[PDB]
RNA sequence: AGCUUUGCGCAGUGGCAGUAUCGUAGCCAAUGAGGUCUAUCCGAGGCGCGAUUAUUGCUAAUUGAAAACUUUUCCCAAUA
RNA sequence: AAGGUAAGUAU
């Protein structure tokens, strides 16, 4: 809530750079 | 200074040299008349630069002044004036969002130039009054 | 600062100002010069100064040139290391170096 | 155009001076070299040819 | 405010991060006969809203090298049967591989695809032309002309859009309610006004140029003033304006 | 714009004799100038304006 | 009215003045001042100022 | 304590080498980009229907 | 600092303030000797010259001249204030003091904006000009 | 030059009207040229011979 | 006697340019200004400073004004 | 703790 840009180091790792792509 | 040097030097050994060529001034009073002038000259273009008095910003500017319109200020308004094509590239639709056109840029963006919602069924043409030369000084040069 | 203030201070109570006062100011343009003449990188002689007084303008000249690189230098390698620095100070860095 | 720039191409050996500025990356300096457009034009010539 | 497209008034930023939008962010309403009624935008019982992330919007560069590989075999076959059967790729026949190969399928479709073809040592040139012009490309190792758009933002602000609750989401964040527009349908912004646009040539001094540079951001606060100026996000006192 | 000679120098005086870090021999503090009556000054309030001037009035010899 | 008349008057002495010949020669305009009484120097004027006034003395004379 | 009275007259005035171009230039006239920079950037994105038979991957009303 | 013309006496600044009519009295109120009035002055040379049509700057030494401590809070180690037709001008600089400038700028050209703005503001009758450049930040990066 | 705008500054002679040709007839006398626009052009059309009448005028007094 | 060449004024018509025109009791210059082509050759103004809306006037709108605002002893609180 | 003072006439 606070919109802080947070960092992905370990979030969101699950998934590949080719998802959500066309 | 050595082109300029060599240009006067040059003149004042032909003239030193016609004089001698008939055997005049044969002590070199017209020789020395000549040099101390060389060295005039030389101490001349060596000499300090002059005290040049700054000016001072002008006074911030508040009123009305009145300026003259005619042909100069009609034209002047033609070159500096909103031009059509560059009245459509200064509007950006709502809502509509556009590719990124330009890739060193994202900045940059055409607007209604080019994308519908524009209300123009035919493409804006060329403003010539806006065409871009060279001055008249650079004229000279070609 | 504190170098211009101890030369021009210098020069003037050496200065005999009973009778030349209006040099004084002169004297401050002549501190300029000087140093922009050695930041041109361009000749400096002036024909019609005494030499005791060419030779201190030289030394605060001399001075000031070495503070001159060690802050410049010093200013880079802050920036450099990522010192957090201003836009004012960044453009005269960039001047210096 | 194309004249005068195999004019200078063959004729020119002197050109004005070229101005210099750095580009400051905060970690080091990159030289910026600003020509005349008239050499200008014959160089980017030049050098596509 | 910051990734809700130029379009809609928003910054367009481009986010390489991880931002939860708040619920309470995505909730809007209307008027209509039957009076007010409000809305969401997360029917399903999931998490606050994660804005898109540029991260998994750029397809990685061994796949695109692979991708390139194969679309440029298959168009050496069809230009092979074209040749056979007299005819030319007709830009349909080249629809499944558009947006593909290392130099884009783009470019050879390009108007200007004839003078191109006599430039060389391009990107030797554009790497250094770092020593030419004062500001640094961040695409120094490419061209849009030559080499194509590498990469494509489309499906990014659609989802960006769809993040933030799409247009009634988005707009309720806005002053556009305040403006009485029936619809955002036909509508146009006008990036720089009539008479600001007319002072960028007037010999202004550099105090007086410096003030109207910040003319847009006026309008910027303008446009996001319902959520700019809140209690939420500015916590302290209030002082009403004296009209 | 700028100070005649004479108040140049005096300024320049005037600061050598605080900053004995750059000149003199001694070295005191950046303001110190080593090495009764207190005047009455208004503090900008209409409610001590007579009392200010009738002090500053007292304190004529 | 008499304003108009003085007007008109400066304007033909101005106008007359605009076609006098005035020798260019400092000395021959020195010596004209001395002939017709009027100081050589009048505030600090210079060589140009000089042939001005001599030439409006020709013009009022 | 050796420059005389008349060595310290003879100190000159500091004087700029530049000129007037340089020292008080011009007010540099701002002016927009012409149109036809607008309508090359428009040029570009319009993509011909069909290529040449030669073309390979490097090179109405 | 030593090149600009000096006030000794609360007298003299209240006639530098009244004498001037047409152009913006610019005061530091400071110590000569102190490094950010020595900042702050050689700025103000620097730029003395150029601001002459629409400003005169003065300096005045607190210490020699305490007349001015209690009502203008000169209690700063440096201070600059602007005064136009005998009348104190405010600047909205962001720093939550708009009464006066009390830090050093490095700028040369900062100053000149803000002795051009107080200028159009005070010749426009307003006893209250904001800034060209917002000062709540030192925008150090 | 200077003597007209002294005569003029102290009205010994009328204000100067503008110079109106047939293409500038639009932009001097636009508002008028459509309530009369005959009037207005044998206006301008004689203000122009008026102009050449002079020209001619002096060319043959100094001929 | 017609025609015609050059320079110079005076006008008339038309076109183009407004990053430029002008000033010199400042200096220098055909006894050589100034030189990247082609230099045992080229031959004219240059430099400094000053003026300006990048020549200067009028004409007519508009704004700022200007003319005016009660341009005249209020409040919190105390007692009768 | 702040970086959140509209300014202007009038008594």
């Amino acid at each position: 809530p606070t919109g802080e840009v947070l960092s992905l180091v370990g979030k969101l790792e699950g998934t590949r750079m080719g998802d959500k792509a066309q | 200074l050595r082109r300029k040097a060599a240009r006067l030097v040059a003149a004042k050994c032909t003239l030193a040299a016609r004089v001698d060529s008939f055997h005049e001034s044969t002590e070199g009073k017209v020789g020395y008349e000549l040099k101390d002038e060389i060295e005039r000259k030389f101490d001349k273009w060596q000499e300090p630069p002059p005290v040049k008095q700054v000016k001072p910003l002008p006074a911030p500017l508040d009123g009305q002044r009145k300026k003259r319109g005619g042909r100069r200020y009609r034209k002047m308004k033609e070159r500096l004036g909103l031009t059509e094509i560059r009245k459509q590239a200064n509007r950006m639709s709502f809502g509509e969002i556009e590719e990124d056109a330009y890739q060193e840029d994202l900045g940059f963006s055409l607007g209604h130039l080019g994308k519908s919602g524009s209300g123009r069924v035919r493409q804006t043409q060329v403003n010539e009054a806006t065409k871009a030369r060279i001055s008249k000084t650079l004229q000279r040069t070609l | 600062l504190e170098l211009r203030a101890a030369v021009m201070h210098d020069i003037l109570d050496m200065m005999p100002e009973g009778i030349k006062q209006n040099k004084a100011r002169t004297i401050l343009q002549h501190l300029s010069e000087a140093w922009r003449c050695w930041k041109a990188n361009i000749p400096w002689k002036v024909p019609g100064l005494p030499t005791p007084i060419e030779n201190m303008i030289l030394r605060y000249v001399k001075a000031k040139a070495d503070w001159w690189t060690n802050t410049a230098h010093y200013n880079r390698e802050r920036i450099r290391r990522g010192a957090t620095v201003d836009k004012t100070v960044c453009k005269k860095n960039l001047g210096r170096l | 155009a194309l004249s005068r720039i195999k004019r200078h191409l063959l004729t020119q050996r002197a050109f004005k001076e070229v101005g210099i500025e750095f580009m400051d990356l905060y970690s080091h300096l990159v030289p910026v070299y600003d020509v005349e457009p008239l050499e200008k034009i014959t160089d980017a010539y030049l050098d596509q040819y | 405010v910051f990734y809700t497209p130029k379009e809609l008034g928003g910054l367009g930023m481009l986010s390489m991060g991880h931002v939860l939008i708040p619920q309470s962010d995505l909730r809007w309403s209307k008027q209509t006969d039957v009076g007010i009624t409000h809305f969401r935008s997360g029917m399903s019982h999931e998490e606050d809203q994660l804005i898109p992330n540029l991260y998994r919007y750029i397809q990685p560069w061994e796949s695109e090298f692979i991708d390139s590989q194969r679309v440029w075999a298959e168009y050496a076959l069809k230009r092979q049967e074209a040749i056979a059967q007299n005819r030319r790729l007709t830009l349909e026949d080249l629809e499944d591989s558009w947006d593909r190969g290392i130099p884009r399928i783009n470019t050879l479709f390009q108007k200007d695809r004839h003078t191109l073809a006599y430039d060389k040592g391009w990107r030797v040139r554009t790497d250094f032309k770092q020593y030419q012009v004062l500001k640094q490309n961040p695409f120094w190792w490419t061209h849009q002309r030559h080499d194509g758009k590498l990469w494509n933002l489309n499906n990014y602000r659609t989802d960006m859009i769809q993040a933030l609750g799409g247009v009634e989401g988005i707009l309720e964040h806005t002053l556009f309610k305040g403006t009485y527009f029936p619809t955002w349908e036909g509508l146009f912004w006008e990036k720089a006004s009539g008479f600001e646009e007319s002072m960028k040539w007037k010999k202004l001094t550099n105090a007086q140029r410096s003030g109207l540079n910040q003319i847009p951001n006026r309008r910027f606060t303008l446009w996001w003033s319902p959520t700019i100026n809140r209690a939420n996000v500015y916590v302290g006192f209030q002082v009403q304006l004296d009209l | 714009v700028y100070a005649p000679g004479l108040d140049i120098e005096s300024s320049l005086k005037q600061l050598a004799e605080r900053r004995t870090d750059i000149f003199g021999v001694e070295e005191t503090a950046i303001g110190k100038k080593i090495g009764p009556e207190e005047k009455v000054t208004w503090d900008g309030h209409s409610g001590s304006m007579a009392r200010t001037q009738q002090a500053a009035q007292a304190n004529i010899t | 009215s008499e304003r108009q008349a003085e007007v008109l008057a400066e304007f033909e002495r101005r106008k007359r003045a605009r076609q006098i010949n005035v020798s260019t020669d400092d000395s021959e305009v020195k010596a004209c001042l001395r002939a017709l009484g009027e100081p050589i120097t009048l505030f600090g004027e210079g060589p140009a100022e000089r042939r001005e006034r001599l030439r409006n003395i020709l013009s009022v004379v | 304590a050796e420059v005389t009275e008349e060595e310290w007259l003879s100190i000159p005035e500091v004087g700029d080498a530049r000129n007037k171009r340089q020292r008080n230039p011009r007010y540099e006239k701002l002016t927009p980009v012409p149109d036809s920079f607008f309508a090359k950037h428009l040029q570009t994105g319009e993509n011909h229907t069909s290529v040449d038979p030669r073309q390979t991957q490097f090179g109405r009303n | 600092s030593y090149m600009l013309p000096h006030l000794h006496n609360g007298w003299q600044v209240d006639q530098a303030i009244l004498s001037e009519e047409d152009r913006v009295v610019v005061i530091r109120f400071g110590h000569d000797w102190d490094p950010t009035c020595m900042k702050m002055d050689e700025v103000l040379y620097s730029i003395a010259e150029k601001v002459k049509n629409f400003a005169v700057i003065y300096l005045v030494d607190i210490t020699e001249v305490p007349d001015f401590n209690k009502m203008y809070e000169l209690y700063d180690p440096c201070t600059v204030m602007f005064f136009f037709r005998n009348k104190h001008i405010m600047i909205d600089l962001g720093t939550g003091n708009n009464n006066k400038i009390n830090w050093a700028m490095e700028d040369k050209q900062e100053m000149v904006d803000i002795i051009e703005t107080v200028y159009r503001g005070a010749r426009k009758g307003r006893g209250l000009v904001v800034s060209p450049k917002d000062y709540s930040t030192k925008y150090r990066y | 030059q200077k003597e007209l705008q002294e005569k003029v500054r102290l009205g010994l002679m009328p204000p100067p009207e503008p110079k109106v040709r047939i293409s500038n007839l639009m932009r001097v006398l636009g508002t008028e040229a459509v309530q009369d626009p005959t009037k207005v052009e044998a206006h301008v059309r004689a203000q122009m011979a008026k102009r050449q009448k002079a020209h001619e005028e002096a060319n043959a007094a100094r001929k």
